[PDB]
């Protein structure tokens, strides 16, 4: 169940991490 | 098998829903091509093709919704129709590829914008036929001839008085429908040509099209008597359609309120196509391709219908909103 | 050979169509996300240079989209044309998702068309973010629903076989099969990634040559970081899907990694050369991964290929694709991991060509890895369809049509790709 669900989670995380770049080291840096 | 008749019943109206917009686009990218063959202006092609293409995008949605829907209710078509219709498909797809390729390249390519309108002249007309071959054969035969089914030379079934009847049932009505839609919102002083060409194509409709509606009847007497009988049992719909055509023609001759010309046109070729379908039903060319053969699981029929609803529920309001962005008058 | 040539010619043609389709697709999947993010950054940061890159991208996203569409239609139609007896059974089950793909595409296409034709009319940037959110959602929704087809093709069920006739169909069982998660996930990740490196391969081209630091450094700085993330996630869901394979369909994986023999601790391979008939040449291999931190037990016994019937095994020229795909994965992740790190937040190596070159190669490498990967996952598949589904050898139709239509289409696609590339460069050189 955990490893059947996990992928889409990993994805969903990567997405909002990819967003979070735009706030962390884009807006308030470099 | 009720759901299996409802499915085809709706998908036929997906094919019609395609015919509607495809008529407008394929009339446009052809009439406009000739009218701008004289003076290939990149300003005018830019201003035109900034808004023409979206329609052509919307078309393929109808087309593919139909194409993908039909096989959900009838995989046996995907067997037979698929296995038979080997060549016309690829051609139609080449023509589409050409259409779209240049629809795209023209957007940011003035070199193609002027020279590859040739391609729209070609495809904008060639496509209607390339579909009309399958629409034809769908009421014809690959190993289905008279006395008890003789194997047919598919290479020589091209040239026939029933196929060109469908080519006329299409092309001329593409011309006419397109012309009517163009006329409807012809909010200009230069709209006199549109109504003259629309008159020519209306006369083509009363002639070649409604002619072909009878060429089919007088081909079926010698070909498929059951279909002939059904078509006589729904000839009153072709009458209704002719009357609606007469209404659109009246609006042509007289008033500026062409909304009723569009509604009358809509119901006109809607019923002229819907009867043309109904008569063919309930079956799909073969006695093995009758709606209830190869009985499928009917839950995904309901799901597919839900998907068709979800589809139309965008396809229609896309256009209803497309006709409110050009107004903002409510 | 009047109904057996096509068994090969069809496969060949379909490859030639879809191989083209994907170039103009994963872009369609990944770009809109990137555009949304660029808009969002521009908005949140009040920097109306990102907001210019959103549209600067969109303006070609269109052309990509259209070429995608026609190739889409092509394959769509080719589907039941080249493989009738397939759809004769499975069409009932595939019908829906396939539809939902293009439905999701039209749903995104509306809002795409709105943003495209309201950003130059109506008010405020947020109200154009809210129009670009549904787009990327609809894009990934396409991938979700369409991949569910391949996921299903790889694995049942949601059906029953009445002496060959496929009935008793459950939608979501067939759609949400065991493969669906890893397919959807890996495909979405390795498509955000790809386009993420593709935009970096523009920013690194334009910044390298006519160094307009202006957009082109910001572009790189964002695209590279997001690319890193997406490659990481991609690689993760890669390990995940690999484990899925090891568990559920080791026929592919054992052919990818050449594990003829079943063992507990079974080494992976970096690259080798076994010509189809046991000819082990180059041999560079490491101990086992998809057991130690995947199964949490290193001695998890991996199924061997010998234990799969040789009428049920796929080729051995699959390994090369795993090599390609994975190594591109890692390499490209490293390039990405360094760029932002070393070349910005350390020793200012951005302006060095030593990066800009690699970052120009970046996207193309990813697309390559895409094609490769699809070849890997799909070619490990050829000898199963002939069993639990239906004989691949009895899925095609006729020969002397396919051979020619294949070449017609070949030409056509050749023209498409070239022309599209040309126009899609011309636009960027016009600088709108
Ligand atoms: C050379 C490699 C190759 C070969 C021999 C094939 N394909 Fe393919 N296929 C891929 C390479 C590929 C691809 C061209 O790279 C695709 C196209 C869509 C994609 O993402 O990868 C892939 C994906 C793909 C999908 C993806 C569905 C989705 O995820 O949305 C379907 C349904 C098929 N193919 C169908 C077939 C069938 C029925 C084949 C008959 C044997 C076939 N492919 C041969
Ligand atoms: C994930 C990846 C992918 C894939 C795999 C696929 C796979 C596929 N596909 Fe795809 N698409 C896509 C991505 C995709 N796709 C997209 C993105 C789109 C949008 C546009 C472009 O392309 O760009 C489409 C679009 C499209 C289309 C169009 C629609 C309209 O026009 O409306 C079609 C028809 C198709 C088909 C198809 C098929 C048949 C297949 C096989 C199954 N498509
Ligand atoms: C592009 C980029 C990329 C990348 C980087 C990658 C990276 C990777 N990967 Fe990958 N893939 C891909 C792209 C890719 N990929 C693809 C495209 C494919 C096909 C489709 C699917 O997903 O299936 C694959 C597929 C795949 C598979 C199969 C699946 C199935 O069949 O189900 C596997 C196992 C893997 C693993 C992996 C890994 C481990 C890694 C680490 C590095 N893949």
């Amino acid at each position: 169940f955990l490893i059947m669900y996990a992928p889409m989670v990993v994805v969903a995380l990567s997405v909002v991490a990819a967003f979070w770049v735009g706030l962390k080291d884009v807006h308030v840096n470099e | 098998m009720t759901l299996e008749v409802i499915g085809i019943s709706v998908l036929w109206l997906f094919l019609f829903g395609y015919i509607i917009v495809a008529s407008i686009d394929f009339g446009a990218g052809f009439f406009s091509v000739y009218s701008h063959w004289a003076n290939q202006q990149h300003i005018l092609h830019r201003i035109i093709q900034r808004y023409l293409s979206p329609v052509w995008e919307v078309t393929n949605v109808f087309l593919v919704f139909f194409f993908v829907g039909i096989v959900g209710f009838f995989p046996k078509t995907a067997y037979y129709y698929g296995s038979i219709l080997l060549v016309p498909a690829s051609i139609a797809i080449v023509l589409l590829a050409i259409r779209g390729s240049y629809y795209a390249f023209h957007t940011y390519g003035e070199t193609e914008r002027n020279w590859y309108l040739l391609a729209y002249g070609l495809t904008g007309l060639f496509i209607p036929a390339s579909l009309s071959i399958v629409l034809t054969i769908s009421e014809g035969g690959f190993v289905e001839e008279n006395a008890a089914g003789v194997a047919l030379d598919y290479g020589k079934l091209f040239a026939s008085p029933l196929s060109w009847s469908v080519v006329l049932l299409s092309v001329t009505s593409v011309l006419y429908i397109s012309a009517v839609f163009l006329t409807y919102y012809a909010d200009a002083a230069g709209d006199e040509q549109a109504r003259a060409l629309l008159r020519r194509y209306a006369l083509l409709w009363s002639g070649p099209t409604m002619l072909s509606a009878l060429l089919i009847i007088y081909q079926l007497r010698y070909h498929n008597p059951e279909h002939y009988d059904n078509l006589w049992n729904v000839a009153w719909m072709l009458v209704i359609s002719f009357l609606f055509f007469v209404i659109t023609v009246w609006l042509l001759g007289r008033q500026r309120r062409f909304g009723w010309a569009f509604i009358a046109l809509l119901f006109q070729y809607a019923f002229a196509f819907y009867a043309y379908g109904i008569s063919h039903y309930p079956y799909l060319l073969y006695p093995y391709l009758t709606i209830y053969d190869g009985f499928t699981n009917e839950t995904m029929a309901m799901a597919l219908i839900v998907a068709f609803i979800a589809g139309l529920l965008l396809l229609i309001p896309s256009l209803y909103l497309l006709m409110r962005l050009f107004l903002f008058n409510k | 050979m009047n109904g057996y040539d096509p068994v090969l010619l069809s496969r060949i043609l379909t490859e030639l169509t879809l191989t083209v389709h994907i170039i103009y697709a994963t872009i369609g999947v990944g770009v809109p996300l990137m555009i949304a993010i660029a808009q969002w950054v521009g908005i949140r940061k009040n920097d109306m240079h990102y907001i210019l890159l959103a549209r600067r991208w969109t303006r070609g996203f269109v052309i990509t989209v259209a070429v995608g569409v026609v190739t889409g239609t092509a394959i769509g139609l080719q589907l039941s044309l080249l493989w009738p007896n397939f759809m004769q059974l499975a069409g009932q089950v595939i019908s829906l998702p396939l539809f939902m793909e293009t439905f999701a595409f039209f749903f995104e296409a509306i809002f795409l068309g709105i943003y495209l034709y309201t950003w130059d009319r109506f008010e405020n940037q947020k109200k154009h973010l809210l129009l670009l959110i549904p787009v990327a959602i609809g894009s990934s929704a396409s991938a979700m629903f369409i991949t569910m087809v391949n996921a299903f093709m790889n694995t049942p069920q949601g059906f029953e076989l009445k002496n060959g006739e496929l009935v008793n169909i459950d939608p979501i069982v067939a759609m949400f099969n065991p493969a669906m998660p890893t397919k959807v996930a890996h495909v979405l990740a390795t498509s955000y990634m790809t386009s993420a490196f593709v935009l970096a391969s523009i920013a690194a081209w334009h910044l390298w040559k006519g160094n307009r630091h202006i957009y082109h450094r910001k572009a790189l700085h964002l695209t590279m970081k997001t690319a890193f993330i997406f490659s990481v996630a991609s690689a993760l869901v890669g390990d995940l899907s690999g484990k899925f394979l090891a568990e559920y369909q080791p026929e592919k994986l054992a052919a990818a990694e050449w594990h003829f023999e079943t063992s507990s601790h079974a080494p992976l391979i970096l690259f080798g050369t076994l010509e189809e008939d046991n000819e082990v040449k180059y041999a560079l291999e490491i101990p086992y991964a998809l057991s130690i931190l995947a199964h949490n037990h290193p001695a998890a016994v991996v199924t061997g290929l010998n234990d799969i019937p040789e009428d049920e095994r796929p080729p051995l020229y699959i390994h090369y694709l795993f090599d390609v795909m994975v190594t591109i994965g890692v390499f490209l992740m490293v390039v990405a991991a360094v760029y932002w790190l070393g070349s910005i937040f350390r020793w200012k190596w951005t302006a060095k060509n030593w990066f800009f070159g690699l970052l120009v190669a970046g996207g193309p490498l990813a697309m390559i890895a895409i094609e490769a990967g699809w070849y890997l996952a799909e070619v490990g598949r050829q000898p199963w369809i002939l069993r639990g589904y239906m004989k691949t050898a009895e899925g095609a139709t006729t020969s002397a049509h396919v051979d020619t239509m294949l070449v017609l289409f070949c030409l056509l696609y050749i023209v498409l790709v070239i022309a599209s590339a040309t126009v899609l460069i011309r636009m960027f050189r016009r600088n709108p």
